């Protein structure tokens, strides 16, 4: 989507694995505020939104 | 807005919300 209209998903009950895209080269930029990218897969929350 | 979704005489229920 255009940077105007940003498009908004909802996670709700998944399981991800933060460390396949963490190791990859094809992501320009991995930057992360207020949690460390590489302690990501022991977080817990009740919701994500992308 | 959705939030979850799950797909699977005499009969009994009990329906209870403790903590969440």
């Amino acid at each position: 989507a255009s940077v105007y209209a940003w498009n908004r998903k909802r996670i709700s009950n998944c399981v991800a694995d933060y460390s396949v895209l963490y190791n990859s080269a094809s992501f320009s930029t991995f930057k992360c505020y207020g949690v460390s990218p590489t302690k990501l897969n022991d977080l817990c929350f009740t919701n994500v939104y992308a | 807005n959705c939030t979850f979704e799950y797909v699977s005489n005499l009969r009994e229920f009990v329906f209870k919300n403790i903590d969440g």
